């Protein structure tokens, strides 16, 4: 009885742990792809400033 | 926010939002790399005028990429 | 016996669910604070290009 | 990567890494807002020369902020 009720919540938390980890991988790529866009826009700003001095 | 999110339904929607935002941000990265390249050759037009890298790039060629960036953000 | 062993894993997954959610909040702020830096660097690039036309 | 991370110890270290990276990126945001403001007044020096916003900002004043950004990235 209470064992199956406890065993039922084990399967519920397992699928929740599954979704939480898959969401972490999507946010890992979001942070990484935003780190690349930031570096591309930082090099753009710096090259435009070095050009203005000419 | 994930703090106010609880349950299987709210998580599956939240994971879908993170996947859709990633694909739109990976498309933003590819467009930004084209803006960087176009800006590099734009600055070469003045810091290296006689160089082979001065390929005639103007600000309008960069603003054409700026218009595509504003399409994704819309 | 096996009920306590199953009850022990329930507390293990609960603390893991706790850490996964606290990590999601830190990455929510990372993505958000990177969204603000990207917009600040995008306005910088555009204002420098509008200036070059003058 | 979180895919190769399993256990209480690996998670607590991973959460610590995300918190330390956030605080360094929130410091990056505050510095970038100062670069934006300095760039806005820099462009006002030429697009609005006679305006009140032309406060004498030069590229060196922006590069001073660029140096602080390279300190955090180091």
């Amino acid at each position: 009885e209470n064992f199956r009720r406890l065993q039922a919540e084990h399967d519920r938390q397992a699928k929740e742990l599954f979704l939480l980890r898959k969401t972490l991988e999507e946010m890992e790529l979001r942070i990484e792809t935003q780190k690349q866009t930031l570096n591309a826009r930082d090099e753009s700003i710096k090259k435009l400033l070095e050009m203005l001095q000419s | 926010s994930i703090s106010s999110i609880s349950g299987r339904d709210d998580l599956m929607d939240y994971h879908r939002r993170q996947r859709e935002e990633r694909l739109r941000e990976q498309e933003m990265e590819r467009l930004e790399r084209q803006r960087l390249e176009t800006i590099l050759s734009l600055c070469a037009e003045y810091t290296k005028p006689d160089s082979r890298l001065s390929t005639g790039t103007t600000v309008e060629d960069v603003q054409k990429i700026n218009k595509e960036l504003e399409k994704l953000q819309l």
